[PDB]
């Protein structure tokens, strides 16, 4: 038996104004992955997506198409900037089953994908590109279609190698910032330290403060912090924490001369402060791309577990003297603070005794501070987490989420699957809470009671219904 | 004529909620539901290309989704059907609605006669073969939007007296002619009794097409008009024949005698009176008329506070019951809105991959429960101020009122010729 | 040098009296701090001037010989005069009354009175070269009943009134010290101790004069100061002043040392718990603090001078006398004159001019001569009257001219809140022991006095942070940093954060359009819950939209603000949600049929509103008794929606039992 | 109604060549002259109203395989070739070939075509009109018309003969299929 999971069939970006006249149709395509496809096939897929948009603009001239479904692919569109359409073509699952005549046959499981997961992934692609490389039209006014195409290729040709659509789920519909639980005292200490640092480093312009890969503080705005958080916890922290799991024989840790009086150690830019000609290659992000359009060097300094993200303005080039001074200043302070928060978190974990695994496996998301919590997803690998419950229940949660959004009010949907698994979901006060209860032989009232009990244990200070 | 009128028209032609078009595999408009058949070629020219575009590269267009309104494509050998809904209906349900429209076009003229007239010339205009008979296919959507038998795929039997049903069904059972297959006695979209040829089986899609046939035109009320009809789900090959005695000139109680040959008008039309006479002399005709005086039973009879409507279907037999939808859902719009909710629960509890057996939805409007088990599918609809305890209590109270009053509101014994 | 250069000033209203001339003998009583000027010549006309005394005590006595010493008892009731070598006279002093001198001679015949000490209002000690004799005065009887005594060889004596201790130098080298205390008219023995001597030359034997010892009351404790001059050698570390701690119980222990880095003559004083030393050779004054962190060599604590040596502020004596009509300039008294004599505490007398001064410490000038705000605060948290100057520092620490680094502000606030926390703990313990049933006559239950150092949030809100925030000169990031720094110090010393501080943080966070900062401070519970804060957030609904929701859940976390939640939900038109909420707590029987469906036609699904009227009696009809509402809540008037009515509802079956 | 497919050639205002006759921007782009343009008009032909549904087929070899389907049930195929170009005349006997192989109507030898020579206003004509006329005569009398899509002359009569001959053909279709 074979269960072919979904997989990125294609991805492209076009603009239906470029090459307005025939003989110039190839000028519509600004990017196409994979690039080895016959040119006529490129223009056929682009023509089909543009035709579908032009079609569903006959019935609602303001709301163009958002996804097209077929037998072997679902194609999700997106218009992030005026007339710059992106399209992602995913492949439906396949059940390949051996027949008794000796010929195994393929059945395209047409109705197994969720529109929301992959539309979110597509908008996430655009927003990550926006963070790391500007916008689409600013790049145009800067350097023409040639520069636009070059930037698009150089970013996406590498980015799309880390879209693992085989494991996309609800937590991608969410796209949230898993916060760290802290009390008044430690959080105010963190504010004191951040103000100290930013004032003793007068060129530092913005700041973020992560702990254990879970955000704590964020100087940036809200729309520009979720992308940067996804980048920090997907592509920055795992690669630079892996050497501590791969051992002394790593080709990067060997060139990492640490400091003895403080555990401070960089993660971007000059990673080894002793080589006197170390280069200051800091990643360079774009924030507030709507109003002020700032370009900032990103300096991730990581103590034991905590991690400050300083954002220096564009022109102010940090010299290696600046990096040595910054380490000398921040290392001891950040080591003290990281030890403080680690001790506090350990003591708070011990204070909550080892009660049996909470029989409600939930998922929580807060549409305003983008907090997000889950005990159905286990961190098997820190880059992307893998769930801990049946895939059937995950698709059930997907269907529930898809049934919610139709009106933005206080709703709740309880369900019992034929495995007798109870699945609850509430949407209220701009929050969504999905719960799974493996309670066999239950009834609706006991299940409502159980959701009440979990809500009182964890979200008591979080508005909800009884 | 200035373009101002055309502008006002097409600006108000797109807010309609259930645009349905059906066209031929060439690109010639067969049927257009809310628009003129002339303009909505050019548009709907697009509609065949998009299908024949994705058909080139070993694929098929299956649906388009904006945010707010789906657009569903369905293909059958001689016709493609496209439905631009604006509702909360998953792609599958709209596909079922289009398949009903297609099985309807199959009922107007046989389905082995479409393959033939389109394998002979793909140029064949089909809007001048099934011309005039649009309101047979234009109301079927309205029945699809108000009557809940479609979403449930079962016939709603009339709540007749326990014994009177046996008498009327016996009067039916006696008049068995050789050129007969089914004898159906329906009363205004409800199934009083039915007697099929022995060891035969009817399909609810066919019953609903006959319901639409009768409820569509008014001619059926004057006298016995002997008409042909093919029931596509039973035998797609050839025609059947049936005629329509609206028994009492004031009320509406038609019996159906579907037959196997075309010129048996008299051999089976005798069965009309050979049936009516014994029933009328039994006096059971008076009890039938009296039950017909009020065929809809409200929900207050159940004696349940916080309960606005319900549907109940018995998997054992295959029929269902439902009160009159009356209290807030009276406006012909709220009727579809409520109807769409049971559509949601029925699709959500019958997803062959992931099946459920208890739902509950506590919204900013009617909040509903949907129980399902081996024997029966029970769907309800409350008032939003209903605690879960109150709903789980009403779901046993109503079930008791059903199991107690069952034999009155159902058809318990299948009658065979 | 301007006024911003000196810190030791003199009294604005000094005591001017008749100067010292061979006819008018002048003496001083440190116990009562009264100067006697007696014009002899038979009719000894004595005038008495004190610091508090409004009208100088003027009177006449007879010249019964040369007057040697004169002192009044406590409350100034009894006068005692030593005029002879063995016999001291006394007078029950009633003003405007003739008093008979009664004479008492010492018990030991060959004992010579050095003087006397009015230990209390009715008891007195006589120090003779051969011992001490403690009597009590019987003025109406005009006799002295000898209470106690002790015969001992003596070089000289010294008396401290506030601690009421006599000290006697007995050994010929005067380096052995016999102290004696007095309490409740009872004499008590204090243990003897010894003074180490510095290196002496072979030209004489160094005699420890009366002028080398002093007694002081520093931080409530009794200290013995000895002025030890380092004889001139190549290793001359300058002269010093050693503070032997003399406890009321236990051995007198050398505890503190004071380095002068000078050689010559010195005049000591104690002003506002500081030890002031004047070097007369170069007219310099140095202040020592004993509670400032000093060099602890493991045995004793050494202290540098707190500030750089300066001269006492040049003083301007106000003109007095009948010649004051002419425009004469003020006379500046001769600072550091050789006629300046010192008495503990803080009393300097000038016979050359006949003036009396109580040296004082100004605190504004130390805002400049000491920049280390850490030590500066360690210094201003001990002196009295330190609230105006501490607030001036705290507000100057934030002006753009002298804007201080942030750890400096953190340390300053930590010290202020340490004082505040001490006061709060003392007050809580007092109130708890008061409710615990302990009486006021208990020596442990005294209400803790709130000193001038304690700066509660009211002060740091009125004098520091309000103007600082409203000045709009500082970079707003600095302003919010200072605010959250104050709040951090507070929450660290486990103090309650007054809600108005949170209102200030919100005012500032919104005024500079920092909104996600407000969201984070709300999410992590830095701006704690309240009804007024919820009102403020809800008011902010226009600028930053989620604030509305940020308010709502706040109200929910209150659990004491139900009706507020209900009115805000009615405002947001979530009628169904308000209803499903009030039915949750339990008030669904007490609610009014009016509001929920009189605010009905504003959402127009009237069964979205009339589900409820019958429901309104589906709960409690048994209490009243009617299908439609009666005037129970004036609802009998409020039947006005059944006009366009759809369907058949029309009444509740009024269940009555 | 008449499903008329208008074979053209890319290069001559393929995106503005047909828009004179239908007099309205119904057809814009929906896989249109990148796929095939869809545009209609009512004609009064022998006092009968005919509904011409017009599919301009893009000649791009990248967009050609959609020709097998777009040619189903054709009532008239109209060939547009340039009088100023000899190459699209040489191709005129290869125009009909692919159309007859893919559309494959029942009776191809008499299936109605119409040849249209556009851009007559432009000077320096390379194809003598008589050349195309002789092609038509040797091709079983396919009606031909010279027209100017920038002048809108005589194209109405081209659609006129389209609709008349194809009305004969459609009466024949209904007669055979019954």
């Amino acid at each position: 038996e074979k269960q072919f999971p979904p997989a990125l069939l294609s991805f492209f970006i076009y603009n239906p104004r470029f090459g307005p006249r025939e003989g110039q149709e190839e000028n519509k395509i600004l990017f196409y992955h994979p690039n080895e496809v016959e040119k006529n096939e490129k223009i056929r897929n682009v023509g089909l997506c543009e035709a579908i948009v032009q079609f569903t603009r006959t019935f609602s001239p303001s709301k163009p198409a958002k996804s097209l479904h077929t037998q072997k692919n679902r194609q999700f569109f997106n218009e992030p900037e005026e007339n710059f359409w992106m399209v992602m073509v995913v492949r439906n699952p396949i059940i390949e089953k051996q027949s008794k005549d000796g010929k195994p046959v393929i059945e395209y499981q047409e109705e197994e994908l969720l529109d929301k997961v992959y539309s979110s992934v597509l908008r996430q692609c655009y927003s990550m590109y926006k963070l790391f490389n500007g916008t689409f039209l600013k790049a145009m006014e800067d350097g023409g279609v040639k520069l636009l195409k070059e930037r698009l290729e150089k970013f996406f040709h590498r980015y799309l190698q880390t879209l693992h659509l085989q494991s996309c789920d609800l937590l991608d519909i969410f796209g949230g910032i898993s916060f760290f639980p802290l009390d008044k005292m430690t959080y105010l200490k963190i504010q004191s330290f951040i103000n100290r640092m930013e004032e003793s480093l007068n060129i530092v312009k913005y700041t973020a403060f992560l702990y254990n890969d879970q955000l704590i503080w964020s100087g940036l705005e809200q729309d520009d912090m979720r992308i940067l958080y996804k980048y920090l916890t997907t592509s920055l922290f795992p690669r630079h924490i892996e050497p501590e799991l791969a051992g002394r024989d790593s080709p990067i840790r060997a060139e990492m001369p640490g400091n003895l009086q403080h555990y401070g150690r960089f993660l971007t830019g000059p990673l080894n402060l002793n080589d006197p000609d170390a280069k200051c290659r800091f990643p360079k992000i774009f924030v507030n791309t709507d109003d002020t359009y700032e370009e900032l060097h990103l300096i991730v300094y990581k103590a034991m577990s905590a991690a400050v993200c300083f954002m220096i303005d564009a022109s102010v080039h940090p010299t290696l003297d600046f990096c040595r001074r910054l380490d000398s200043i921040v290392g001891p302070q950040l080591t003290v603070l990281a030890s403080d928060i680690c001790e506090q978190f350990n003591i708070n974990k011990r204070m909550s005794g080892s009660e049996k695994e909470p029989q409600f496996k939930f998922i929580y998301f807060n549409h305003m501070n983008l907090a997000e919590k889950s005990t159905v997803h286990m961190r098997k690998t820190p880059s992307v987490s893998l769930t801990s419950v049946h895939p059937d229940l995950m698709k059930i949660l997907g269907d529930i989420n898809s049934d919610f959004t139709r009106v933005d009010e206080d709703e709740e949907i309880i369900v019992k699957a034929m495995s007798d698994y109870w699945v609850v979901g509430k949407k209220s006060d701009r929050r969504e809470l999905y719960v799974i209860l493996n309670q066999k032989n239950a009834n609706l009232i006991e299940v409502n009671e159980e959701v009440k009990k979990l809500c009182a244990t964890q979200f008591n200070n979080i508005f909800f219904l009884d | 004529t200035t373009e101002g009128d055309e502008e006002d028209a097409t600006e108000a032609w797109r807010l309609h909620q259930k645009h349905v078009f059906v066209l031929s595999e060439a690109g010639k408009p067969v049927y257009s539901r809310y628009g003129s058949e002339e303009a909505l070629s050019s548009t709907m020219g697009v509609m065949v290309a998009l299908v024949s575009f994705l058909e080139a590269d070993k694929n098929a267009i299956r649906s388009i989704h904006a945010d707010g309104y789906k657009v569903v494509f369905v293909r059958r050998s001689p016709l493609v059907l496209v439905a631009v809904a604006r509702t909360r209906q998953s792609a599958q349900e709209l596909a079922q609605e289009l398949l009903y429209i297609y099985y309807q076009i199959l009922s107007l003229l046989t389905g082995a006669q479409l393959s033939h007239i389109f394998q002979q010339k793909q140029n064949y205009d089909l809007r001048r073969l099934l011309s005039g008979s649009e309101r047979i296919t234009d109301n079927l959507l309205q029945l699809m939007a108000r009557d809940p038998s479609f979403l449930m795929g079962a016939a709603r039997c009339l709540p007749l007296a326990a014994a009177v049903r046996d008498t009327v069904s016996a009067s039916l059972q006696q008049a068995r002619a050789r050129s007969l297959v089914f004898s159906i006695l329906l009363a205004r979209n409800q199934l009083v009794a039915l007697v099929r040829r022995k060891d035969q089986f009817l399909h609810p899609i066919d019953l609903h097409l006959l319901f639409n046939l009768i409820s569509s035109s008014s001619s059926f009320r004057e006298g016995e008009a002997w008409t042909p009809v093919c029931l596509p789900k039973f035998n797609a090959a050839g025609f059947f024949h049936a005629h329509i005695s609206y028994l009492e000139p004031d009320t509406d109680l038609c019996l159906l005698l579907v037959s196997t040959d075309r010129e048996d008008f008299f051999a089976v039309s005798d069965c009309r009176r050979r049936f009516q006479e014994r029933l009328r002399k039994r006096g059971a005709h008076l009890a039938l008329r009296e039950a017909l005086r009020t065929p809809y039973y409200s929900v207050a009879q159940v004696g349940i506070p916080d309960l606005r409507h319900f549907l109940y279907k018995s998997k054992s037999s295959g029929l269902f019951t439902s009160p009159e939808i009356e209290a807030p859902y009276t406006s012909e719009e709220e009727q579809e809105r409520l109807l769409g909710l049971y559509q949601y629960l029925h699709s959500r509890a019958h997803n062959a991959s992931r099946p459920l057996k208890t739902i509950y939805y506590t919204g900013p409007n009617e909040n509903l429960l949907a129980w399902v088990t081996g024997a029966f599918e029970l769907y309800m609809c409350y008032s939003p101020l209903g605690t879960k305890a109150s709903a789980v209590s009403a779901i046993h109270k109503l079930m008791r009122w059903i199991r107690k009053e069952e034999d009155r509101l159902f058809i318990l014994t299948p009658l065979t010729y | 040098m301007g006024e911003e250069d000196y810190y030791l000033e003199l009294c604005e209203r000094p005591v001017q009296f008749e100067k010292a001339n061979p006819v008018n003998c002048v003496f001083f009583d440190e116990a009562n701090k009264q100067v006697f000027a007696v014009r002899s010549g038979g009719a000894t006309g004595v005038v008495v001037k004190g610091p508090d005394d409004r009208n100088p005590i003027s009177f006449r006595m007879d010249d019964k010989g040369e007057v040697k010493c004169i002192k009044f008892s406590l409350e100034n009731k009894i006068l005692a005069v030593q005029r002879t070598s063995k016999t001291v006279d006394f007078c029950n002093f009633i003003p405007d009354n003739s008093q008979l001198e009664y004479t008492q001679e010492c018990k030991t015949k060959n004992a010579n009175i050095l003087g006397f000490c009015w230990t209390s209002s009715t008891e007195i000690v006589f120090i003779t070269d051969q011992g001490i004799e403690f009597y009590q005065v019987l003025p109406e009887k005009r006799s002295l009943k000898l209470l106690k005594s002790h015969n001992l060889n003596v070089n000289w004596y010294m008396y401290c009134p506030e601690s009421a201790v006599i000290l006697l130098s007995t050994t010929v080298l005067e380096n052995v010290l016999q102290p004696f205390h007095f309490r409740a008219g009872t004499m008590s023995k204090l243990p003897k101790f010894e003074i180490e001597l510095p290196a002496a030359p072979k030209s004489t034997k160094p005699s420890l004069s009366e002028r080398d010892i002093a007694m002081a009351t520093i931080y409530g404790q009794l200290y013995v100061l000895f002025l030890r001059h380092h004889s001139r050698t190549s290793n001359s570390t300058g002269a010093e002043v050693v503070l032997y701690h003399l406890p009321r119980e236990g051995a007198c222990k050398k505890m503190h040392i004071l380095k002068l880095n000078r050689t010559g003559k010195f005049a000591l004083n104690v002003v506002d718990n500081l030890v002031v030393v004047h070097h007369q050779d170069t007219e310099t004054s140095v202040i020592f603090d004993i509670k400032l962190r000093g060099e602890f060599d493991g045995s004793v604590t050494f202290h540098h001078p707190v500030l750089p040596a300066r001269s006492i502020q040049p003083y301007q004596i106000p003109i007095t006398g009948p010649a004051a009509v002419t425009s004469q300039s003020p006379v500046p008294c001769k600072l550091y004159s050789s006629s300046w004599i010192v008495f503990q505490p803080d009393i300097i007398i000038s016979a050359s001019q006949g003036y009396l001064w109580n040296l004082q410490v100004k605190l504004e000038p130390i805002v400049n001569l000491l920049p280390d705000k850490g030590r500066l605060m360690d210094f201003l948290l001990q002196r009295k009257e330190c609230k105006m100057v501490i607030l001036s520092v705290c507000s100057q620490m934030l002006s753009e001219s002298d804007r201080a680094s942030l750890p400096v502000i953190a340390t300053v606030f930590d010290k202020l809140n340490h004082e505040y926390k001490k006061y709060l703990d003392a007050e809580q313990s007092y109130a708890m022991a008061v409710e615990a049933g302990q009486s006021r006559s208990s020596p442990l239950l005294k209400r803790p006095v709130r000193t001038q150092a304690v700066l509660d949030q009211s002060d740091v809100y009125t004098h520091v942070l309000s103007a600082f925030v409203e000045k709009k000169e500082m970079p707003h990031k600095f302003v919010i940093a200072v605010l959250m720094e104050y709040i951090r110090s507070l929450n660290q010393f486990q103090i309650a954060v007054q809600h108005y501080l949170h209102e200030l943080v919100i005012k500032t966070l919104v005024q500079h359009n920092l909104f996600y900062m407000l969201h984070q401070f709300l999410q992590y519970h830095v701006l704690s819950d309240s009804k007024p804060l919820a009102c403020l957030l809800l008011s902010l609904e226009s600028f930053y939209p989620p604030a509305h929701q940020l308010s709502l859940d706040m109200l929910k976390r209150l659990s004491t603000a139900n009706d507020e939640i209900v009115e805000v939900l009615l405002s947001k038109h979530q009628v169904l949600a308000a209803l499903r909420f009030i039915r949750g707590i339990g008030g669904h029987d007490n609610i009014s049929a009016r509001k929920f469906l009189d605010a009905a036609k504003q959402t127009e699904d009237n069964m979205l509103f009339y589900t409820i009227f019958r429901f309104f009696e589906q709960r409690n009809q048994r209490l009243r008794g009617s299908p439609n509402f009666t005037p129970g809540e004036h609802c009998e008037e409020h039947v006005a929606f059944f006009k366009q009515i759809f369907g058949d509802q029309a009444l509740m079956r009024p269940t009555t039992f | 109604l008449l499903k008329v497919i208008i074979l053209g050639d890319s290069g001559v205002g393929k995106n503005s060549l047909m828009n004179q006759y239908v007099n309205k921007k119904f057809s814009n782009q929906y896989k249109a002259t990148i796929g095939a343009d869809f545009l209609t008009k009512e004609v009064m032909v022998d006092d009968r109203l005919v509904t011409m549904q017009i599919w301009d087929t893009a000649g791009q070899e990248r967009f050609q395989s959609l020709g097998v389907a777009f040619y189903r049930g054709a009532d008239c195929c109209v060939l547009v070739f340039d009088v100023t170009a000899p190459n699209t005349f040489k191709t005129l006997d290869s125009w009909r070939d692919e159309f007859l192989i893919q559309a494959s109507p029942r009776d191809p030898e008499n299936f109605p075509f119409v040849v249209l020579g556009n851009k007559i206003d432009l000077e320096n004509r390379q194809v003598a009109t008589k050349r195309a006329q002789a092609w038509c005569y040797s091709k079983n009398n396919i009606p031909y018309f010279e027209t100017s899509a920038k002048e809108a002359i005589n194209v109405e009569q081209a659609f006129q003969t389209i609709a008349r001959n194809a009305l004969k053909q459609e009466t024949e279709v209904e007669l055979y299929n019954e």
